[PDB]
């Protein structure tokens, strides 16, 4: 029978960090549907609105088996006298499970499926794909801010914000004879590099190298949380006009955004949790990014002509944060696709701006390091807001859930009978 | 904290160095030749000792052309070796028109402010709203700061003095605008 | 138009 | 409330009125505290009376019902298929009932210092209609108001997430189990993040699966202006159910008009058989 | 910076020169003949020495005609050769109606302000909200500044004093309007 | 200029003349019998010399009836022959209920303000936000001004003192409304 | 007049009596054991004479938990038998985390304010905006008031001191709301 | 009461300890090597006695890059063993471009403020609106605080000094936002 | 759906 598991949510977090806003434990065989409707607000910013932030709300299903593996299987089999499922440990702070959208129990411990569940959802859909998994054991092992506000999500695809995989080959040797090459061996050489290149660029995931075989893999083959629903939108608001002697001609942008998310009814195969997370981000607009062709001094035929034959046939080009940013070290490199500068265009911000707080732009220079300079650098948004004890953004939503089960009943459980 | 962007005295951007003795009697002389709407002098003032409750001035010459009769006159000083009796009230007077004062006539108006004096130094920063048109046809109107005390001894009192006539505002850069 | 960004899969 | 005279009721009970009950939550509507978690049947040393046992169950049933639903005569009656006049149990007769949610709008500050700051203004037009009513005997008609906020605490945790080792009984939601064991005694500690292990209350098995607490991020619990429950519950059953008003003092600015004020025009109309204004002052 | 266009004391546009000795007892005399709603005197006051905690005044006579009982009375002085004990509290009293005080009766109200005294000089600028109607039918109501200290010696204390009764505002020219 | 219509201390409209010696010890006595929400005394205070860092008071008795726990308590004094050590911090204490203090218990709270003392005179005008309800059931709560210094000599310190408890506002006449 | 409902220093509602001698060197000791976000001490401070431009403190320990890096730290004192050299600048320092200071390290930041000292008494009430997070990972951050002068003689300087860390506002009752 | 979130001087978050004697002549030297937009020094200044009305400075070097000609320059000091003649007026001067001053040329502008000095200590907190662009092409522009008095004796005057150039605002945490 | 809260009657 319909079980109304509705509840209110009073949220808040940083800019480019994934954070759990709601979770509902589900049992095997029940149908789950939710209607999440609220408003998203940003902290008051220092001037008028200039650029809308984009918001992504995700609802996933992670069965317990996925989390406890064989331990869970045995638990279900063993039944009533199964050994209790050991929760996970947390860090000394009421805001020490935040990322799990839950208050750490009185003993500072929490469900592993809440932890691993979360871990599994990031390492499978947010973490850059050449990147290493968050193999955190317990929330007491994750960085303070990773578990306060959540781990950093990736910046919105730019030219410099989506470099080619760093382990990307720029050459490939075939050991040849001293005065002869094997015309047939060469052929083969190319076949192998192909298979390698594909794995590097597109199939870094099993489920991915499979799909290109024309097959399919159940979220049960690779233990990946199942993405049930996804909502995306741009949050906006209005400016407030100051009207006293001193702040007459001054404004403060107020971002109030009504949003809604609908998770269509869903059949829960096994017992598990449904995680609903939010992520607020701004387009990667840096105040000092230059057009590659304008930042790289001598222009050769290969750079300026856009000869099809050329672009379509040479290795990825290794560039530095220096051919894209005005002061940046010659030393911080990344691999780009030849002619990439012709498939795109950076946003452009006049110098008059780079000295102004209140603009949701990237002031600072990138981060020499690949990873870090891709997964967004949240902190470079601290200067955009006024005062804030409600982080960068806060949310007030009413999670209207409806679960259809085969439950006892309230009176038949308390009725020894 | 936010920055206060309102002040009682917005001195001209420039200061004219003074250096010139004076004899501060009742018929209070004039420190520096009167400018037009604002000045700021730092005249190591030299002051012949005078025990008779008279004094020496520093005012500007108000601009007599605006359909608004009442204007705001803001002053501001900081002086040393100032007899610890220093009161800086403000003033206004109308001399004949086109004439340049060398001291205030017997006929002038006063407007108190908030002057604080310790021992040997005094400062102030206040605003007084005076009437801008010549009270009489053929004359002009002047206004400024006046140092008044009992005993004016043999001493050079250095410090500075500024007087402005809010004719116009001087609006600076506000970082959140 | 056609794809551009290639990380080695899907990045949200 | 067996108060004799208003000079006997607590200062604030008679100033602003007695405390009404919080809106039903999981922890805010515990099972009756006197609720039995077991029932013994005195058996023989090496035998039990199969028929006596049966009977044992019949009595406990009648007891359990009184405990959970029929704590009121008029109630134990109704389950007999009968009815009792408000005159049988001397209960005030509820003539009309209106319920609504009050709202308003925010006011935008616009000076140098409070530009980006707001103040919520709650103006709510309401109306209540008591349909014509036939007064059997002489009496008074009382009209009372009660303003409340949903019991949102800033530190309530999901039972399953606050109770450390999860057993098969807690996590599986086995119908057979939930539908057949005694009420579970829990503590303010399996629901609130600091709360004493000692403050108990009885919950229905699997109650954690029929519900969901509201959730408030830690960033909030340090913020005055939010009509939420900051403080921890009240160790005591009663007190921690009937709402803890005071935990709302911090939500308002200045107030000499309490927490809420009302301006209403009570349009009444009574049809009698009255003398008249002139025929009473007319000795005649 | 923007110009502050708000003041605590907006003295009348004109000042009346005083010069007249006085004997500042408890029954504190009256400095200058009371005007009507505002004046500003600069009476090189001469003050017979008095060691008995009494004093001499300067107030105006409030205008008794406005349906608003409570009015704002702003004062402001700067005095020299002032015993370094000078406290300027304010005051109010009602004499019979039509009668002109020559000093405050035994019956008057006080209202503290922000007076600062150094050694030989004192100033102030504050606002006190007094009640504007005659407390009793047949009399009128007067209010102003009062100088009070222990030792009042043989000295001429010059300086100035202004008192106004915010009956009306005096609005000047604002350059951005 | 526009008139400032906001003040830190809005003294009651009436003042009660004091005259009564005192012995200002730690267990700081009480100057004038406590009124209810505001008073203003000008008690040529007489003060037995005391070299022990104790002192004498003047507070009112706060009104214990408003659903608003925190109220604003504004004070304001100007005193003479005040030892040039005078600090006027404010205070609050709860005596048993219905009881009239004759001095502050060992148990009281302090709240600093902006007191300025020269030589022989001190003044102030500030605001402190205290808690209005009896901290304990059976008692009442009192609050005011306290004069505290090292050396309290044989001298009569006259001046005035006012204390109010913003329970209500006193709004006067604004000429542009 | 309307009541000013804005203050620079909103002291905690409660004060903790101090009484404890100290030796105010450069490595300025700590007056009272640091509280958490606000306190207000009135420690008849006893101060061993020290002629070397060092000093003794009183600060609180700032709360290190708010996504807002910069917080407002408001102080306010009034002291007696204070050498007429007293400057109260403010301060901030980060000791290792969990550690309780007994005096400021060689490493601290200063922020000037508006301190006024007469002879034997000093007060203040200002606001300084400091950075709230530990500048370095493993430590905590402390901040308060510091008394600094040349000559620190054999004297007990009594008075009071309050320091708060605007983490939250304390809003009182406004009669027109 | 609500918290005041507006200040006249918002010092940088960090302070640089000074310690270095100086010879404060007219060609007023420079205390600490000029920073860029804000600093705050607490240089137990040592000051060779000088009886000639000259002095020593502390200013910063203004940032010459904003289409807004006029910027706000806020200063704030508190000094001890300061000759009780201390006047802190502000200043501005343009040296050739790229050049680092070691003292102010004969060519500088002054802007009075509100400096208060007692005996041995002085403080201030004010705002002056200066012009931000190099008045002449090939040079740069510097501005700060200057201590000026008659007699500069053999004494180490410790205290602190801060100067900022409102280029940007520093906005802290407001609990009701 | 079905009832839940049981106090022992009706609580307003």
């Amino acid at each position: 029978v319909p079980h109304d598991l509705s509840h209110l949510v009073f949220e808040a977090g940083k800019i480019g960090r994934l954070k759990t806003i709601s979770w509902t434990p589900v049992v095997a065989g029940d149908s789950f549907e939710c209607d999440m409707v609220g408003a998203i607000r940003l902290s008051p910013l220092r001037r008028g609105l200039a650029v809308d932030s984009r918001v992504d709300i995700f609802s996933f299903y992670i069965p317990h088996r996925h989390i406890y593996g064989q331990q869970w299987i045995n638990f279900m089999k063993d039944g009533v006298n199964a050994s209790p499922l050991p929760p996970v440990t947390c860090s000394s702070g009421w805001d020490s499970a935040a990322y799990l959208g839950t208050i750490p129990s009185s003993t500072l411990k929490v469900p592993k499926f809440l932890h691993q569940g979360y871990l599994n959802i990031y390492n499978n859909y947010f973490k850059p794909p050449w990147s290493d998994d968050l193999t955190y054991a317990n929330p007491s092992n994750m960085p303070s801010e990773d578990y306060k506000w959540g781990v950093r999500v990736a910046n919105l695809k730019s030219i410099w914000t989506a470099p080619l995989p760093p382990d990307t080959r720029t050459s490939e040797n075939m050991t040849t004879g001293t005065s002869t090459i094997d015309i047939m061996g060469l052929q083969a050489a190319y076949a192998k590099l192909h298979t390698e290149q594909e794995r590097d660029y597109f199939m870094t995931r099993y489920r991915d190298i499979m799909k290109e075989f024309g097959g399919h893999t159940s979220y049960d083959g690779d233990n990946r949380p199942l993405l049930l629903m996804r909502s995306e939108f741009w949050a906006s608001g209005y400016d407030v006009d100051g009207t006293d002697q001193s702040s007459l001609g001054q404004f403060s942008g107020r971002v109030q955004q009504t949003f809604n998310h609908k998770v269509p009814r869903f059949y829960v195969p096994e017992h598990g949790v449904i995680m609903t997370l939010a992520v607020t981000r701004f387009p990667p607009t840096h105040e000092m990014e230059m057009h590659y062709l304008v930042g790289k001094e001598n222009l050769t035929y290969t750079d300026i002509a856009c000869d099809p034959a050329l672009m379509a046939n040479l290795p990825p080009r290794e560039v530095s944060l220096k051919e894209f940013f005005h002061s940046s070290p010659d030393s911080a490199k990344f691999k780009i696709a030849e002619g990439q500068w012709y498939r795109t265009q950076p946003d452009r911000v006049a110098f008059p701006y780079n000295a102004l707080d209140g603009f949701p732009f990237y002031s600072a220079l990138p981060s020499t390091d690949l990873k870090d300079r891709v997964l967004v650098n949240t902190n470079n948004y601290d200067e955009i807001f006024q005062s804030m004890q409600l982080a960068h953004w806060n949310m007030q939503t009413k999670f209207n859930i409806n679960v259809y089960r085969h439950m006892p009943t309230t009176r038949d459980s308390i009725m020894t009978s | 904290m936010f920055q206060k962007f309102i002040s009682k005295h917005n001195a001209p951007i420039n200061s004219t160095q003074l250096a010139a003795t004076k004899t501060p009697a009742v018929a209070a002389p004039v420190l520096s030749v009167p400018n037009l709407s604002r000045s700021t002098i730092l005249i190591n003032a030299t002051t012949t000792a005078v025990t008779t409750h008279s004094g020496l001035c520093h005012v500007v010459r108000i601009d007599e052309t605006n359909p608004t009769n009442h204007h705001a006159l803001s002053i501001a000083g900081s002086l040393s070796n100032v007899p610890a009796d220093m009161i800086a009230f403000a003033i206004r007077f109308e001399v004949a028109d086109g004439v340049v004062p060398t001291a205030v006539p017997a006929l002038y108006d006063v407007y108190p402010i908030e002057t604080f004096n310790n021992g040997k130094a005094i400062s102030f920063k206040d605003a007084v709203t005076i009437d801008s048109h010549p009270r009489t046809v053929g004359n002009d109107v002047y206004a400024g700061i006046m140092l008044w005390s009992n005993a004016w001894t043999a001493s050079t009192i250095s410090g500075v003095l500024s007087v402005n006539q809010v004719n116009r505002e001087a609006t600076v850069l506000q970082p959140l605008k | 138009g056609a794809r551009l960004w290639y990380v080695g899969g899907t990045q949200y």
